[PDB]
RNA sequence: GCUACCUAAGAACAGCUAAAAGAGCACACCCGUCUAUGUAGCAAAAUAGUGGGAAGAUUUAUAGGUAGAGGCGACAAACCUA
RNA sequence: GCCUGUUUACCAAAAACAUCACCUCUAGCAUCACCAGUAUUAGAGGCACCGCCU
RNA sequence: UUAAUUUAUUAAUGCAAACAACCUGCAUUAAAAAUUUCGGUUGGGGCG
């Protein structure tokens, strides 16, 4: 097929940009994942999800203005576009952030642990230990990657030496340099469980399509099963 | 994470045959046979060099070679910037004080009611239901259509008044001029490219509205300010720019003195149109900018306190709501924040009618909003024709 | 009901069975030349 | 240095007792590696003093290789032995972190593949009884069979009960005897049988005084007597 | 170029009732419940009446994509040029 | 049978399929699907809206 | 499908090979498959 990726655009920027849905297919035209079609026409909004970006020419702990807060087709959460000195850009929100709040974004590692107000993103050496956070990285500068969707919130478990102990909102737990940053509270939207789909129609607005054939080998699904022994082929099927 | 995946991005080139990196041989190539081979080398075709020369087929320069390139990047506001802070953020940048309300001097020339046009809610009437309703053929006119059509409309009828107002003679509507004015800000150099339109020229100039005591009484007031978003933010900053200050005319042109800027918002889309601070902002700069530049002509490019303040007024509409601007620039030294400083009166959301039915709204079978406007404000036209005969 | 499967458009056609398609591939280069060799009037469509 | 060790073991919540008494635990062991080996070990989730007993009870653990043993600690993380869980673990089978990542590996998958033991089964039967990780491959899948065909035993009643701790020839021992009793049947093809059967706490947990007077209500010299025919019986049907 | 599903960008949906509805009645439009006719027929699946939906999980034009043990399938082994 | 929908083009429109709702299982993660997403997520399977008594 | 035959291919491991990644060869276990068959007598079928 003559597929190429909507994910082409190379710079940033805050305009929604016009995605492409997939249906499901590869690039090769094949369904590779089913269930998908269809839904309302979207916008993509290109989410900064390293916070700690100092602008260019820029360097040390800045500060953001919280422009407003919105929602987003493309995720759980509700985005936050914020402006910072002369740039502006798409983040994740948190549960109470509102429009006109002020965001700190620091790479500082404090000697004594900074007052962790909800919402500005800090190194996570910098938080105090049992904090709720969200938009973490897994290497120092990689980017959010994890704690992302709507309401979810890990908690900072413990941190020794330069490494520091995070749980999931799988209950797992995760070993991150503490120079990685990661924001304060749990993310916004967080009645996003609680919103009850009633009809048929309003996923297949948000594109979700029914299907089926969603195996494509031999005799569609099958369980897996366990294979006797030759010791107990005797016993599998006892008649009554 | 990096934007661009690489099934998008441009493929690599294929790696170079290895008969190149033998030094004593000639590889043999498919450049003789004038078309592609898969069995010979692949040819080291060298740069073409009279390609990018044609008018029609031209590459541009890069920006680091052109003429007006700039190591010092100026920060250019043009009529499709969208300034974040609105107001305030135009307020600091053209160091101006804010007054609401438009001036007494100004309101005073419609109270009597000479001036008061004859039949003027009727031709007001007349003018809003041709420009929304009677305009086209078509039922529902779009707003590109029907917000010059007001403007030029409410224009012409101020204009009628040149039986009470021979002093209305002196003065011309010019269309696609185009300003620039250049200035600093704290070691910021910004420019304003004004293009807009409906440039409202007079041959006198407007009389100041400001007294020198009030003029200096600006000097205790204090520039607000907004932290962490730089005054900077959504001005388009460019490298190739013109430090010139051009007032849009050559010199010797008749009616030299702005006295309105009309700009108007007539985009058929909301995301396309400016909000109503944006627009209060861009009128600001625009009026500035216009200010500005007669001041660079007249009193020469130095930054000082202007003796006499240069006075431009501006209406910006979107068809339906008008803001209007009086701006008194009485200080072309504005790098300190400290100082006497120029002085805008701003008259905001005066909506000239609240709603237009171009159809008739029915329920049950019964007519329950006549076609036409809702909510006419004589008021506002009352504050666009002092602003109109503001210096006749 | 049926009978009708042709909904004829020529940008179809040609996408589908023009002589560029038709050289865009190797198989299709050897429709052709099968076609040359019988002496089909017409080699593409 | 040793003061850099010092002040860290006043953090990380060890007192100047366990301090001292793992740096007499040290067997020629590096300070750095010592100080690397209790940060892994508190990243586990293990505490202060439980970190005591375990090196006071392996000092071997000081000698493994940083890197495996940080590659260790990340697979159980993964495997979901962490905080308490590891423990209890540590201390019935403290040499997880020496056996094999092979062998830990292919003890899961054949808990998971070849057994049908769900992600949480198989961590709480490493939690309940890590001896299943010392027992051998195809052994510990003729356990389970045995538990699963022979004596109608589902996955939730076998990780209930722990019935892999439970060593096979003692399974076999009580099985046996109960079904030729005919206390015990084998569920038909309906999964149903004529009479309801003894718990596996019944069968297995007690002990064989109570397991002959109330579940089989038999004679100990039976007993005997069946556990020498079986041991027979498996050594000629073997 | 049928059909199934999908992609891009379009279009259509009277009137009444109701009021932001996978709402009601009912045109266009889509379908195909029942009956009759037809059965080499007008038709290799139609006609007439009746009936279901008809602002939606709707219908539909255009271009593109997925290819045979493969595709596609709100699974009927349905559909992929009678 | 919860409902509106879908299906055997051309003998079956249904109680069948889907469906909101719920349950189970799997997955700690980047540059071609899932997804420019990150466990309130994604994929798969089952069941049947819901509500009560145990 | 607990019919027979395979595991070429993938996926895991193991051992060699190249000095962890990646890759080659040889094994073992699986997944996915592939190929192939359906003796005779007794109204038929079950159990024979
Ligand atoms: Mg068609
Ligand atoms: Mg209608
Ligand atoms: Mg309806
Ligand atoms: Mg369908
Ligand atoms: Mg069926
Ligand atoms: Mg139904
Ligand atoms: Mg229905
Ligand atoms: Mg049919
Ligand atoms: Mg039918």
């Amino acid at each position: 097929a003559n597929f190429v990726s909507w994910k082409s655009r190379t710079k940033y920027t805050i305009t929604p940009v016009k995605m492409r849905k997939s249906g499901g297919r590869d690039h090769t035209g094949r369904i590779r994942v089913h269930g998908i079609g269809g839904g309302h026409k979207q916008r993509y909004r290109m989410i900064d999800f390293l916070r700690f970006r100092p602008e260019e020419t820029k360097s040390g702990p800045f500060e953001e203005k919280v422009i407003q807060v919105r929602y987003d087709p493309c995720r759980s959460a509700d985005i936050a576009l914020v402006a910072g000195g002369s740039r502006k850009r798409w983040i994740i929100a948190t549960e109470n952030m509102q429009a006109g709040d002020t965001i700190l974004n620091s790479n500082h590692i404090g000697r004594m642990a900074v007052a962790a107000r909800e919402g500005d993103a800090h190194p996570l050496g910098a938080l105090p230990v049992g904090t709720l956070i969200n938009n973490v990285e897994s290497e120092p500068g990689r980017g959010a990657q994890y704690i992302r969707a709507a309401g979810t919130c890990g908690v900072l478990l413990r941190k020794v030496n330069g490494t520091a102990i995070i749980q999931l909102p799988s209950k797992r737990q995760m070993q991150v340099l503490e120079t990685c940053v990661a924001t304060v509270g749990r993310v916004s939207n967080v009645d996003h469980n609680k919103r009850v789909i009633g009809k048929a129609g309003r996923n297949r607005w948000l594109g979700k399509r029914p299907n089926s054939g969603r195996w494509h080998r031999k005799g569609g699904w099958a369980g897996r099963k366990i294979r006797p022994l030759p010791p107990m082929k005797s016993y599998v099927k006892l008649p009554s | 994470y990096e934007w661009g995946v690489r099934s998008t991005r441009k493929s690599e080139p294929p790696p170079l045959d290895r008969v190149y990196e033998i030094p004593g041989l000639e590889p043999i190539t498919f450049a003789g046979k004038m078309h592609f081979v898969p069995w010979l080398a692949r040819p080291i075709f060298p740069p073409w060099d009279r390609g990018y020369k044609d008018p029609r087929f031209y590459r541009s320069p890069p920006l680091h070679e052109h003429p007006l390139y700039k190591d010092q990047a100026c920060y250019i506001f043009h009529h499709r910037c969208r300034l974040l802070e609105g107001v305030k953020q135009a307020l600091w940048l053209t160091k101006t004080k804010l007054i609401e309300g438009l001036p007494e001097k100004v309101l005073s020339l419609v109270d009597d009611p000479r001036n008061h046009i004859e039949n003027q809610d009727e031709c007001v009437l007349n003018v809003i239901s041709h420009a929304r309703l009677w305009q086209t053929t078509e039922e529902i006119p779009k707003r590109e259509t029907y917000c010059p059509v007001i403007v030029d409309n409410l224009i012409q009828l101020c204009k009628s008044q040149i039986l009470k107002h021979p002093s209305l003679a002196r003065r011309i509507c010019v269309q696609n001029s185009t300003f620039s004015a250049t200035w600093n800000r704290e070691s910021l150099l910004l420019q304003v490219r004004g293009s807009g339109g409906a440039r409202l020229s007079t041959k006198d100039p407007l009389p100041t509205i400001a007294s020198r005591e009030e003029i200096e009484a600006t000097k205790n007031h204090v520039l607000e300010t907004f932290y962490p978003i730089s005054p900077i933010i959504d001005l388009h900053e460019c490298n190739i720019y013109d430090v010139k200050n051009d007032t849009g005319f050559q010199e010797g042109y008749p009616y030299p003195y702005p006295h309105t800027l009309y700009l108007l918002d007539k985009a058929n889309l909301r995301p396309h149109r400016l909000q109503p601070d944006q627009l209060r902002a861009k009128m600001i700069l625009f009026a500035f900018g216009s200010a500005l530049a007669q001041a660079r002509l007249l009193y020469g490019n130095d930054a000082k306190v202007l003796e006499q303040p240069v006075v431009v007024q501006s209406v910006g509409t979107d068809g339906r709501v008008f803001h209007f601007l009086v701006f008194q620039l009485n200080t072309t030294d504005l790098d300190c924040n400290e100082g006497v400083k120029n002085l805008a009166w701003v008259d905001s959301d005066q909506l000239l009618y609240q709603h237009f039915w171009c159809l008739p709204v029915i329920k049950k079978r019964v007519v329950v909003e006549p076609v036409g406007p809702v909510g006419f404000k004589p008021e506002t036209f009352r504050k666009f024709l002092a602003l109109y005969l503001h210096g006749a | 009901a049926r009978g009708n499967e042709y909904q004829p458009s020529n940008i179809k056609r040609k996408n589908k069975h023009g002589w560029v398609r038709r050289l865009s591939t190797p198989a299709g280069v050897q429709v052709i030349l099968r076609r040359m060799l019988k002496g089909r009037k017409s080699l593409s469509h | 240095e040793l003061e850099r060790v010092m002040s860290s073991l006043l953090d990380m919540g060890f007192s100047n007792a366990h301090i001292n008494e793992l740096l007499s635990v040290r067997r020629g062991a590096s300070l750095q590696q010592l100080l690397d080996i209790i940060s892994e070990f508190i990243l586990l989730g293990l505490n202060p003093e439980p970190v005591c007993v375990v090196l006071k009870k392996s000092p071997q653990l000081l000698k493994l290789p940083i890197m495996q043993m940080r590659k260790r600690s990340s697979y159980l993380q993964k495997l979901g032995l962490g905080e308490g869980k590891l423990k209890r673990v540590l201390y019935c089978c403290p040499e997880i972190f020496t056996m094999r990542q092979q062998d830990i590996n292919d003890t899961v998958r054949l808990l998971k593949e070849k057994c049908l033991f769900t992600v949480q089964q198989v961590t709480k039967i490493l939690h309940s009884c890590p001896s299943v990780l010392r027992e051998d491959l195809g052994q510990l899948e003729y356990k389970f069979q045995y538990a699963y065909f022979r004596m109608g035993i589902k996955h939730p009643d076998i990780v209930k009960s722990e019935y892999l701790q439970y060593s096979l020839t003692k399974i076999k021992q009580r099985h046996i005897y109960l079904e030729r009793l005919g206390r015990y049947q084998t569920p038909d093809k309906k999964g149903q049988t004529q009479i309801p059967n003894p718990l596996l706490k019944d069968i297995l947990r007690v002990s064989e005084a109570e397991f002959l007077a109330r579940t089989a209500c038999t004679s100990v010299e039976e007993f005997q007597v069946f556990k020498k025919l079986l041991a027979r019986e498996e050594e000629e049907s073997e």
